[PDB]
């Protein structure tokens, strides 16, 4: 059952990656509304497409910025694998292209914003509450682990609640089709596992600690690992003497002891029992797994929404002007995208 | 407080993904 489900899963995705999509849009069928959200470079947009009239979300990328960060072949990834995959948890790829100076993909635009917004604003979740968006991370991991595929930038800024209020994984910035190990220090400082930051080599197993990071911010309202620098942050983590809140469950502290174990043959996911130890934990017991995956679990929490193109789930950001030069900019580079 | 604390911090607000 999950075993077919995860094979033929597979022969589709691999059909994607072998030959990707390119191409199928163009800047000038899309009116540009608003500012969405911001990364470390480029920006998020609420978009209208013209024929259709439908709501996106685009994401602009300045090959420019790129290429300085030294992210082409991050970016590459990016996109690669985000038109590859399917998954219930996984904002669709609608379309994508590039022009003289940017690369543009443009998503299903996800209307009930970050649940990053709503766990600083509300303080922390219950534990219900958190429980039922872990339990959907935990089947995506599963998922994309089954593809060779590591995530590596799980947060609540990069998770977006829909309208029925389950969560959309966004921002395949650092995902990345590898078989053993990789040693990219990339990530977000709070969710980084000890093994990334000790320059060791790392595999999958570092998106299980970054689940354990996430969990506990939920039910926390605050990581457990925070400093007003990074540098403070990875010694806290390297540390790894980790803290509960006095309302923690027993069950949940058993769980993160688990979920952020610097040991990584003790660490849950990465065992020989692999996702079931963490499926089968006493803290997901209530949990419905074909029922999560079905989307028939009612949801906690519902966000507000006022017809399509409302943006008030999203914070405010600075608008400024899209530039696209007359020459072209690092053609070659971006060949493939 | 844990929490006291945190939100007195500077890292209460988006966190910007690293590519060291
Ligand atoms: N499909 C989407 N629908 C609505 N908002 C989105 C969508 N995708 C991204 N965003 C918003 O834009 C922000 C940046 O998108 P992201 O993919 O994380 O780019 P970056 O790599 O620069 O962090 C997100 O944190 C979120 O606020
Ligand atoms: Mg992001
Ligand atoms: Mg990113």
């Amino acid at each position: 059952s999950v075993k077919e489900f995860l094979a033929k899963a597979k022969e589709d995705f691999l059909k994607k990656w072998e030959t990707p999509s390119q191409n199928t849009a163009q800047l000038d069928q899309f009116d540009r509304i608003k500012t969405l959200g911001t990364g470390s470079f480029g920006r998020v947009m609420l978009v209208k497409h013209k024929e259709s009239g439908n709501h996106y979300a685009m994401k602009i990328l300045d090959k420019q910025k790129v290429v300085k960060l030294k992210q082409i072949e991050h970016t590459l990834n990016e996109k690669r694998i985000l038109q590859a995959v399917n998954f219930p948890f996984l904002v669709k790829l609608e379309f994508s292209f590039k022009d003289n100076s940017n690369l543009y993909m443009v998503m299903e635009y996800v209307a009930g914003g970050e649940m990053f917004s709503h766990l600083r604003r509300i303080g922390r979740f219950s534990e219900p509450h958190a429980r039922f968006y872990a339990a959907q991370i935990v089947l995506t991991f599963e998922y994309l682990h089954s593809l060779d595929l590591i995530y590596r930038d799980l947060k609540p800024e990069n998770l977006l609640i829909d309208q029925q209020g389950y969560i959309q994984v966004t921002d395949f910035g650092f995902a990345k089709r590898v078989k053993g190990r990789t040693w990219t220090l990339c990530g977000t400082p709070e969710y980084l596992a000890p093994e990334i930051i000790l320059s060791k080599g790392y595999n999958k197993a570092v998106d299980w600690w970054a689940l354990g990071v996430l969990i506990y911010e939920m039910a926390a309202g605050y990581p457990p690992f925070f400093a007003d620098q990074p540098i403070q942050i990875y010694e806290k983590i390297v540390s790894g003497k980790v803290r509960f809140p006095s309302h923690f469950s027993s069950d949940l502290k058993d769980l993160l002891r688990n979920l952020l174990q610097v040991d990584l043959t003790k660490r849950f996911g990465n065992l020989k029992n692999g996702v079931n130890d963490i499926k089968n934990h006493k803290w997901f017991a209530t949990t419905d797994w074909i029922a999560i995956y079905q989307r028939k679990v009612e949801a906690p929490f519902i966000p507000k929404f006022k017809g399509p193109g409302d943006t008030s789930n999203f914070d405010d950001y600075e608008e400024e002007e899209i530039r696209v030069s007359i020459n072209e900019k690092c053609g070659k580079e971006f060949t493939e995208f | 407080t844990t929490y006291a604390d945190f939100i007195a911090s500077g890292r209460t607000g988006r966190r910007a993904s690293i590519h060291d």
